[PDB]
Order: structure tokens, then sequence, then C-alpha cells
RNA sequence: GGAUUUUUGGAGCAGGGAGCCACGCAUCGACCUGGUAUUGCAGUACCUCCAGGAACGGUGC
């Protein structure tokens, strides 16, 4: 059940509850993120939860996504060039995925609008200094795993890493 | 002398942008075929004014704040 | 169902102090007791004032005709 | 199929709880809306509503006491249906507190549905214990809680739970 | 209609026709026309004789203009003098 | 990750494409002969095929059936190659695992589906045999890159251009095609004997609406060429070449449009602040020149084809005409691959208008039908 | 009366005409309309603050016109006449 | 007239209208009227400065419409 | 007379100048009374209608697709190109 | 009073000292010598207040009606 | 066939100065630090209060 235009075209389509137009590509058993051009630019934000993804890549440019919930599925990785093809990408929810180094979570760094994390309920999490590392790395985020970065963990995160 | 069709929106709650940027909310009490509107409980855009007359002239664009 | 015309019957029969927002003008608004109208939404204004929201200053006019053209809202006040 | 939330920080403006509560909330199931106002009466507070009851009943039991923007959240089943509910899809004792049925075995066992069943405050009769272990008798202090632990386990695979209807 | 024409505001306009007599024109543009009327109608269509057309740009300005037709939206106010005198 | 299986479903991804493409340019030959005929008279170097084995149809000994069709199979054969760049790039860019493989040891589930569904994904051909484009590009229509007129690179539509011209010239001395002739103009004529002042600006504005056009065209009837490749060509000929024109009596021509007596005060004047001038006011301009020029040169068999067909359809009748425009739409519009008792019918009480609403409301003539209707398979 | 019809005779006369929009029209009537819709041909059109364009031909809503600028020789009391 | 047929048509399907004030509205039209009047739904707003929102229900007056975006469904009237 | 003014360049390629300033060019397919237009295959331009400007042609170009302008916004038109025979 | 309106009270005018106001904030005070079904004005001795100051004496003037904000009795 | 959705207009007008960087006036809004109040089952112009911050945003002249 790969990603399909055929797919995608008979997507439930709808305003979501935050007011913005998303499209519902949930439960499909999908594995690869591809052909993305058939939406043809014109959701906020797509919800790709409940899939069996592995990499958070394959985008087509999409200016107008804002909102990428991944719940439940297997990212392991993610792509290097995301912010190339997805500007404004402000809120991305990764709980419950297969993330396990802190260095697999450096290609969040070049997402210059990306301003709502969540990274819950995977394995990177319980490594040493998990939030300070993302903190560092990421700076644009404002809230991480639903909890407001604060000016004292980003001094605390400024000496350790310095 | 054709009626805009706004049955489906009376005694709903509306949000209204007006000419000159200004923007109120109120609830249709009903219509003209000039599109000049009667908004009850209105508020400008926040001080109460009460029940009011909106000449359809200078009504841009509304917006329902319900489900119709 | 009210009409807006209707309003206006009501806002004449009460002799209710009117405040006029007028078209693509924001600092001045006109206020008066409607006598009479028209077809055309020409009002009569009695004891009228323009009203600076910007300067807090009220100046008096009298017997006022207001051309409908000029009318985006019509409120009523309790002064 | 509503969720009621309280114990939220009421700092966090409108738009962004909103915002964040369902992001949260989307692991479980489509949450079709959500209502959350800051008046004096409804500041921290919040309704989630989902498609699915099941997604419902997974939220609650799994994010009891999250922390949330600093705060535990306490969740609890809301006392009526939410207006969308009702819309979308169109008896006296309904909803029941004392859900009496069968099919849950499997060295099953009357502690493990008394800490199933003790999960909610309406903890209140729990009769799972004879050579059986398939019975169950679960009388919860209110239909909400009663509700909750039926909506948490409503579909253990299917076992039966029927309220004293 | 003619009766409206005559007796009406418009009796400026067929006041001037009839006597060949001067007009100033203040102009939607911020220009004033100054000149004799051959023709006008309801909209206040006008077509000019010797217009004198003036405006500022603070730097005044004129030019002159034997002959012209105006369209009518653009009137603000029509003037009536001993102008032609 | 380990890299190796990463690497490895690459290059056999990789070689999954080529297989597809070597199996289109196997069942048609075309696709590969026309390819490369154009790309013959691009770069010269280029080896072509026996002439014979061309017009047979053939690869080897089997000569296979003549076929929109080699068009369309060769946008998709550009896609894949498009793809096939791509997992290129990408590529020059133990017991450890073999235990978590144990994960989840009961699933009762199939795994028929990492070389099949690619294998698939890249294939001819609906439920069976209904559209020869594969699932990689199942939305790929020409239509939408290729006008009526144009005929999938048969005609490219210039009547448009001859309207433009029209409002560029002032007048209407001008027929269709004495345009054509114009554009016949364009290595020397459409610089020496410019149709119109080749510093006018509507003039220039115009050449390059059409110098774009032809471009686009071109490249768009060719897919299987390498478009990068051609525009370096192109541009760096323009940079090397472009004192090119010469003449034994005047010298050197520049595109200043004046000549010079020798190479010397050429070059000096190469420099001025004349040249600077122009140089860097009509640069895009002359470029876009240069290009209308050696694009209409590559494309010199279309323009003598749409020509032809000019004069055909203008030598034609009403019903002629007609009738051709009628066989140039179907082309477009077609799949690219083929599969008395009057008072006794109201005595009896027939043909009364009657109607079944559970029926596709349908309609029922007769009473007595409709009572039979009760009793029916539908 | 209706002046329109007299700017209809105008066909084949060259006039400028100046915009609402301030831009400023030469060019030669084609034909206007009851609309004063105006279409002309061999056009030099300078909007504000350009240099001129010259077009083969262009036609303007009525409603977007100034006035015109008639030349000298019109014989107004001809055209006047119904 | 002949434009108004082709906007009736579009009932039904995904639209973008600007306003005279610039702001740009994407969605489904419901209903369009004789003089313009829209009405649509599950709409994008994109405003003069660049931002967003998302709306449920709107109604546009014609008069105060600039310019409607139909899909190119439609082009396929031909006659006049 | 012969209303023809507008269905000759019917079909064509067309330069349409709006209220604002801005460059509307697409096929003209239909008009009415109002001049309200319907043009396809239209992209906007804002910073210039290009005649052959060496630095580039196209600034703030957007492809829209098929438009219909309303003629209130409608000040003036001009023949762009041919009609695409398509 | 009962129903005063428009067309009447205007009438009521004519024979009167008027000012006139237009959208453009201009005023003019003259004499109402007429109005039409358009509303459009007729002022005899008119003068020209801008910012509420005397700024022009210009006689006899037509107004056109849509230039028109509101009419007072002065 | 000039009186609210098209063709007889609500248009018209106002920005440089100082040494690539920075900017007058008025109104409204979130907004950001601290601290502090509320534990309330809803369908919403907004939503605790107290002090401090605005090299914030929009509109008009």
């Amino acid at each position: 059940v790969k990603l399909t235009a055929e797919l995608i075209e008979q997507a439930a389509q709808y305003t979501n509850a935050v007011r913005d137009r998303e499209l519902d590509l949930r439960g499909y058993k999908i594995p690869v993120i591809e052909n993305l051009g058939a939406t043809l630019d014109q959701f906020d934000a797509i919800d790709f939860s409940d899939n069996e993804i592995r990499k958070l890549d394959g985008f087509p440019l999409l200016r107008r996504l804002k909102t990428l919930l991944v719940n439940n599925n297997r990212i392991c990785r993610i792509g290097e060039g995301l912010d190339q093809a997805l500007p404004c990408l402000t809120e991305l929810i990764l709980t419950n995925n297969s993330l396990v180094e802190l260095g697999d979570l450096d290609p969040l760094a070049s997402l210059k609008s990306l301003t709502y994390l969540s990274i819950l309920r995977n394995p990177v999490t319980n490594k040493k200094h998990y939030r300070l590392y993302v903190i560092y790395k990421v700076p644009q985020v404002r809230v991480l795993d639903f909890q407001k970065v604060k000016l004292k963990e980003r001094q605390e995160a400024e000496k350790m890493f310095k | 002398a054709h009626p805009p069709e706004l049955k489906k929106f009376m005694d709903k709650k509306l949000s209204l942008k007006l000419n000159g940027g200004r923007h109120v909310q109120g609830i249709l009490r009903g219509f003209d075929p000039f599109m000049n509107l009667v908004i009850d409980e209105c508020v400008e855009m926040q001080n109460n004014i009460g029940m009011v007359v909106i000449r359809g002239n200078s009504i841009i664009m509304l917006e329902a704040l319900e489900r119709v | 169902m009210v009409q807006p015309i209707n309003l206006i019957f009501r806002y004449l029969q009460n002799r209710s102090r009117i405040q006029v927002w007028l078209y693509e003008q924001v600092n001045m608004r006109i206020e008066g007791c409607i006598i009479g109208f028209d077809e055309y939404m020409n009002l009569v204004l009695d004891d009228a004032e323009e009203i600076h929201s910007k300067t807090k200053s009220r100046k008096q006019l009298g017997r006022i005709m207001l051309k409908g053209d000029n009318i985006t809202l019509l409120q009523s006040v309790s002064n | 199929h509503t969720i009621y939330i309280n114990n939220m920080n009421d700092k966090i403006k409108k738009e962004e709880l909103k915002r964040s509560l369902y992001a949260l909330f989307s692991q479980f199931g489509h949450v079709v809306d959500i209502v959350a106002l800051k008046t004096m009466k409804m500041r921290g507070q919040a309704f989630v509503i989902f498609k699915e009851l099941g997604s419902s009943t997974n939220a609650l039991r799994q994010l009891q006491g999250f922390p949330f923007y600093g705060k535990p959240m306490r969740i609890q089943y809301a006392k009526t249906d939410s207006d969308i509910i009702s819309k979308m899809r169109g008896p006296d004792y309904p909803p029941n507190y004392i859900l009496f049925l069968n099919n849950l075995p499997e060295e099953t066992n009357e502690m493990m549905l008394s800490m199933l069943f003790n999960q909610f405050p309406g903890f209140k009769e729990v009769r799972l214990v004879p050579g059986r272990h398939d019975i169950a008798f679960v009388e919860f202090e209110n239909d909400g809680q009663a509700g909750a632990a039926r909506d948490a386990l409503q579909g253990f695979k299917a076992m039966k739970i029927t309220y004293a209807k | 209609e003619e009766e409206e024409f005559n007796t009406g505001p418009l009796s400026v306009l067929t006041q001037s026709v009839k006597n060949n007599t001067q007009v100033l024109i203040n102009c939607r543009n911020n220009k004033k026309l100054l000149g004799r009327v051959k023709a006008f109608d309801r909209h206040c269509n006008m077509v000019l004789e010797n217009v004198k057309e003036m405006w500022t740009e603070p730097v005044n300005k004129d030019r002159y203009i034997s002959k012209m037709f105006l369209r009518g939206d653009s009137v603000i106010v029509v003037l009536r003098n001993p102008l032609i005198a | 990750e380990t890299i190796l299986e990463q690497q490895r479903r690459y290059h056999e991804e990789k070689e999954r494409l080529m297989d597809v493409m070597a199996k289109e340019m196997l069942t048609k030959k075309s696709t590969l002969r026309d390819q490369i005929n154009s790309d013959h008279r691009t770069r010269a170097m280029q080896d072509r095929y026996m002439e014979v084995s061309g017009n047979l149809r053939d690869l080897y000994d089997d000569k296979d059936g003549l076929r929109a069709e080699f068009y369309n199979r060769l946008k998709q054969i550009k896609e894949f190659h498009r793809k096939h760049p791509n997992e290129i790039c990408v590529p020059m860019s133990l017991k450890a695992r073999e235990n978590p493989s144990e994960e989840a040891q009961n699933l009762v589930e199939f795994t028929d589906e990492e070389g099949y569904g690619r294998y698939l994904d890249l294939h001819d051909c609906i439920n069976l045999k209904a559209s020869e484009k594969l699932d990689y590009i199942t939305y790929l229509s020409i239509f939408d890159q290729l006008f009526d007129i144009p005929k999938e690179r048969k005609n490219a539509e210039y009547k448009r251009y001859l309207e433009m011209l029209l409002e560029y010239l002032q007048d209407y001395t001008d027929r269709v095609k004495p345009l054509q002739d114009q554009n016949e103009l364009f290595f020397e004529k459409k610089w020496e004997n410019g149709t119109f002042p080749g510093w006018p600006k509507e003039t220039s504005s115009a050449l390059t609406h059409a110098g774009a056009h032809l471009d686009l065209s071109a490249f768009s009837s060719w897919e299987e060429l390498a478009s990068l490749g051609l525009d370096r060509l192109k541009s760096a000929l323009l940079a090397l070449g472009l004192g090119t024109l010469e003449e034994r009596a005047q010298r050197l021509f520049s595109t200043k449009s004046l000549e010079s007596l020798d190479t010397s005060l050429f070059a000096k004047n190469p420099k001025s602040k004349g040249t600077k001038r122009d140089t860097e006011r009509n640069k895009d301009i002359a470029f876009l020149e240069a290009q209308i020029y050696e694009y209409v040169e590559i494309l010199g068999e279309q323009r003598h084809l749409t020509h032809e067909n000019v004069q055909r359809k203008q030598a034609r009748t009403g019903e002629e005409r007609e009738e051709e425009e009628e066989e140039q739409i179907s082309e477009s519009e077609s799949e690219d691959e083929e599969n008395i008792p009057y008072w006794l019918y109201k005595l009896h009480g027939l043909n009364i208008n009657y109607n079944c609403e559970i029926c596709g409301n349908y309609t029922y003539r007769g009473p007595k039908a409709f009572q039979r209707h009760f009793a029916e398979w539908r | 009366m209706k002046l329109v019809r007299f700017l209809m005779k105008l066909s084949h006369e060259t006039v400028t005409i100046e915009l609402k929009n301030g831009t400023q029209v030469h060019g030669t009537i084609t034909g206007v309309d009851v609309s004063m819709n105006t279409h002309l041909k061999a056009v030099k059109m300078t909007l504000k603050n350009r240099e001129p364009v010259q077009l083969e031909t262009l036609s303007i809503r009525g409603n977007n016109i100034r006035y015109f600028i008639l030349p000298d020789s019109l014989p107004l009391d001809t055209l006047l006449v119904d | 007239g002949v434009p108004i047929k082709v906007l009736h048509e579009a009932e039904g399907h995904i639209v973008t209208c600007e306003t005279n004030t610039g702001e740009v509205y994407r969605g489904k039209l419901i209903e369009a009227e004789d003089n313009m009047n829209c009405q649509m739904s599950n709409i994008t707003v994109t405003y003069r400065d660049g931002r967003v929102a998302q709306l449920e229900q709107v109604y546009i007056r014609g008069s105060k419409i600039r310019f409607l975006i139909l899909p190119d469904m439609l082009k396929n009237m031909l006659k006049s | 007379g012969k209303s023809s003014k507008m269905l000759q360049h019917i079909d064509y390629r067309m330069r349409c100048i709006l209220q604002d300033g801005r460059i509307f060019i697409g096929t003209f397919k239909a008009f009415d009374k109002h001049m309200n237009l319907i043009l396809c295959d239209c992209d906007e331009f804002r910073k210039i209608k290009p005649k052959n400007s060496k630095q580039a042609e196209r600034e703030e170009k957007r492809v829209l697709g098929l438009v219909l302008l309303r003629g209130e916004n409608l000040v003036s038109m001009t023949v762009e190109g041919p009609p695409p025979k398509d | 009073s009962l129903p005063l309106n428009p067309k009447p009270f205007l009438n009521g005018l004519t024979g009167k000292p008027v000012m006139v106001k237009l959208k453009w904030g201009m005023e003019y005070k003259g004499y109402l010598v007429s109005v039409d079904g358009y509303m459009n004005m007729q002022l005899a001795n008119t003068e020209e207040y801008i910012d509420g100051a005397l700024s022009g004496h210009l006689g006899e003037v037509l107004i056109r009606c849509n230039n028109v904000l509101y009419i007072r009795g002065v």
C-alpha cells in the first residue's frame, strides 16, 4: 500500500479542529513517503499517524505545509534537505517512533520555523542530556515535548556543548 | 430584484468584515434585496452596540461563527 | 424576520438618537434623530452632530439631510 | 467519545493550548474538535472529542496525570454527549455504573481486574475470582468512571461486559 | 425632461450653452477646466471650447485646449459667474 | 541501518529501471531510433544504427509493429531516467541486528512485495490491458503538454504568433504564409535582412516570446535527449564563437549591428563604452535570438512539415477543412493504446406516461408493463 | 442630448484621452460604443510616470475615461446635429 | 451573461477568490448568485501580510470581489 | 452597429490591465455586458510588461490558470499574441 | 415632526441659505435655488469654506449629486 | 437605461532625514519576564490579578 496520487485523491480532506486544512493519511500501512506532488500544496498539515514509514524524507516543495502529525510509525532517521522542501514547517509531532541517537535528531536544526516539537516515546528520550541537546541544536523550538523551553535550560545547554 | 440567499444564515452568530478595515459581530435578524442587514446584539471589534442596520453597500464579507 | 428598512421606520417612530458610520471615513461619524427618510436611505436628521473619534470633538449641525451614499452602519445611542 | 480534562496550566494562550492538545491527543485517534474557554468558570479545562470511542478510552488510561506545560493533567469521561457527536450520529438508566458479564478469562484474576478497576476512583465492586476467573461484576461508584474503565478496555480481544441495564 | 434641464440645477449648463458664456469646472483630478459649454448631458458629460485647464503641482500650472470632451463623473462642481464678461 | 542493504536496494532499483526502459525500447525500437536520429543532428559524433533497422523497425531479426504512444512512452522513460539519476546520486553520496529481527515472531503475513512491487511499479500496462502507462507514471498526460494543433510534435502552432506579429507590424499586409516566410530567415539572414529593425521594442519582445516557445517545443517533442547537455552546448557556442560572422568585404559583424575592417579594430571595439552599453542592455535579446536560430535549425523538419500543413488546409474546401479538423481532434482525444395501433394502446393501457422511483427514476409507458416490473431482474 | 452618440461618430479621428488613473492615450478611434467603451489603433499610451508604449490596438472600458482632447479641426456644429 | 453561466458550473468545485481588499479565499464554492455573491466552505484565507487562517463557512458580496480562479476542469461554452 | 470589437479578439491572447495596475495575460474566451472576462491559461505580472528588457523580462510572474475577472476592475486590453491552436 | 422626509425637507429649504458638505471636505454656503430628482444642487452667491474658513466667494454654482455628503440649512 | 452587485467614480493627497544600519503622532491587539488567584463538565468577540519589558504587529494622517 504505496502512497499514491490515487491514494491521496480519495483521502478524507477536511478543516480540522484548529482551523487548518488537513489531509487524512492515517492507517494505510504506508512504508515510504512519496508522490506528495498530487496534494498540490493545498494543505496546512498532513496526518500520517499509524503507518509504517521509516524515514521522514521524500517531500516535494510544499510551501503551505505547517503541521506534520507522524504518530505511531517507525521513524528511525530524518532526511537532510527538509527545509528546502518544507520551509514553513512549524509543528512536528513524532511521538512513538524509533529515533535512538541524539545525532539522528541533528537534521531538525535546519528547519528555521520549527516551533513545536514532540519526540516522546522514542528511545532517544532516555539518553543522557536529551532535552539540553535538543535545545542547543534546535534553538528555534519553543515548546519541546509539551513543555516550554525556558531560559535557564537554554543557558544550561550553552554551558554543556558550548 | 433577487434576494441574497441568506435564509440559511438567519438567527446565527456572524463575523462581518466592513470597508474601512472595520469588523463587527452579531446575530442575523434579517435582510433585503440590496443586502442591507439587521444585526442583533452587535459588537464593534470590543464594545456592545445592540441591534443595528448594516448597509449592503459597505459589506465586504461575512463569516458564520456557527454551523449552518 | 426583521427587515432593515423597518428597523429604520422604528428608529423614526422612537425618536431614538442615532449614530451613523460613514463610508471610507472612520475619524468622523454623524449623529441625530431621524425625522424621515426615503427609498435611497437618505435621512433627515434633527439636532445633528459631527463626532470626531480622534479629537473627541463635536460639531453642532442642527437640521441635516445626509445622503445615503455615505451610510456604512446605523446604531442607536442612549444620549 | 469526549474526555474532560482539568488541572491544566491556565497561563497558556487559548490557541496554543488547543493546538498542543490536538497534537498530544492525535496519537490515539482522530480528534474531531476541542472546546476550551478561558472564562473564570471554564479556565484550566478542555473537552477533547474523538471520532472513535475506543480512542477516547485509550487516551484516558494512557495520559492520566501526564505532565503538560508543567502540571499533571486529570482526565475523565464527560458528563454529557458533545453537540458535534449528537449531530454526527443523527432506555432510561443508561449510562449505567454496574457492568457484569464475562468473556474475560486467561489467568485473568481479581487483583488484576481490581487494579484495572482500581485505576478508577469509582472502584467499588469487583467480582472476578472463582475457578471461572472469567465472570466480571464491576460496580463503579459512577458511570463516568464505569464508562472510563469500560471505554478503556472496551474490546478486550471479545470480552462481554454488560451494564446492569 | 427639457423642463428639468431648463429650470433644475442643470440650468447652469443650459444657460451657459445658450449664452455661450464661460464656466469654471472644478474637477475630480484636482484640476479646473475654464471654458465654454458647447454641449452637455444628464451625466454632465460636456463638449468644451477654448478650455484653459489649471492646476497645481508648490507650483501653479495651466494649458490651452481648444476642443475636448469631458466625461461627467469627474465633475465636482460647475461654476457660473461674471467670468465670461 | 546497514548501508550495504541500502546501496544494494539502490543498485537493484537502478537495474529494474534499466530493464524497464530496455523492455520498452524492445517492443518498439522506434522509441530509441526516433530519439537517436534527432540526437545525431545535435551531437554530430553520435553513432546511429543501420538505416534498414530503422525502416523495418527492427533491432536484430524481428521487425516490430509500427506504433501519441511513442511520445508518451518517451516521456515515461524520461521520468524513469530522472528516478535513475536521483538514485545514482544518493548512492554516490551482525548478531546484534539478527537478534532484533526476532522481534514480533507471531505475524501471519505473506510477504511477496519487494521486487514484485518494484518490477510492477515500472512495467508496461488497468485491470489487465487498457493503459500502457506504468503505475510509476499513471497520471502522466501528454495533452497537458501538447496542444491539439501540435499533434504531439507533428506540427508547431504558429498562428498565434502570426496574430502577435500583426499586432507588432501595425498592419495587415502580412499573411500566415508570408509570416512563415519571415521565420525562414532564422546563419546570417535573420541578422542582416531583419523583418524589422532589431532595435525595435515590439520586435524584440515578440522575438523573445517566440524563441521561448520554439525552445520549449523542441525539448517537449524530444524528451529522451539530455536537455542540459543541449543547453550548455548552445551556450558555449554562443560565448566561444558567436566574431563568428565574417565577410571577406566588410570584415566582422557584431550582433552593435556594425561591421569592422579587421579583427584588430574588432577586439579594441569590444571594450569600448558603446559595446559595453549594448552588450549590457541587449544581452538577453541577442541570446534569445540565437536560441531561436539554432532551435529552429534543429527543427527544420517540423517547420517544413507545418508550412506544408498550412498550405494544405489553405487549399481545402469547407467540408474538407472540417473533416481534417475532425481528424486532428480524434488523434488528440484518443487513447494511446487501443483495446399504428392507436386506440389499441389506449384500450390496452399502454403508451401512457408513468414512472417507477426505485428503478433509476425510470419511465414506463404502460400499467400492465409496470405491474410486470414487480417481478423482474433489475 | 446623448453625447455618447456624438463620440460614436468619431471613428477614424485621432485623439488624446486622459484616463481617471492619470494615464494618457493617443490613437485613432476605431469605435466608441453606447457604454463609451472606446477602441483605437496606432496607439501611443503613456501611463503616468512611464515612457510611452506603442500598441497596434487598445480597448478602453468607458467608465475609466476622464476626458477626450479632440482635433482642433473638428467641426462640432456638424456633429451636434442628429 | 456567459461568464455567469460558467461560474454557476463551478458550484461544488474548489475555487479561489480575491476580494477588493486583496484577501485571498480558497475553498469549495457552495452557491454562486447571478450578481456574483459567493457562499463557500472549508476556507483557507491568505491576508495581505501573508498570514493564513482557516474558516468553516463564508459568504462574500459580488461587488466586493475582484476576481475568481476556477478549475481547469471547466475549460473544455466554446460556441460563443 | 457590428458589436464585433470584442468578438474579434475572442480566442486571442490578450493583455488586460486592472484598476490596481496589475497585468493579466490570458486567452480571451468570453465577455459580457459588464465586461466580466474569461481568461484561459492566465498569468499575472506586476513589475513590468516586457519589451525585451535586457536584464530580464519577467519578475513577479504568477501562474493563475482559468480566471474570471469582474469588469468593474478592468481598465483596458490590447492584443498580446495570436490564438493557441489547441 | 410627523414624518418629515428628505424630499420635502429640501424643498422647504429652497429659497433659503444652506451649507453643503461634500465628501471631500469642502463646504459651500449659499442660497439654494433648486434641487432635482437625483439631488444635484444649485447655489447662488455661494461662498467656499475649507477647513471651516472662508476661502473664496464664488457666485452661482452647480454641485453634482454624487459629491454631496450632507446638506444643512443655516 | 447617473440612487447600494459592474458603465457616469469614495476619490484625492501625504515620506525624506541622520551616521549598509536606525527612525513622528493617535487608536487597538495579542506579547514577553517575574510573581500571584482559581480545581471550575463546556460549544467561545477577549478573558485572574500585581509589577516590569516592548530595537512587536496592523490601520490612518
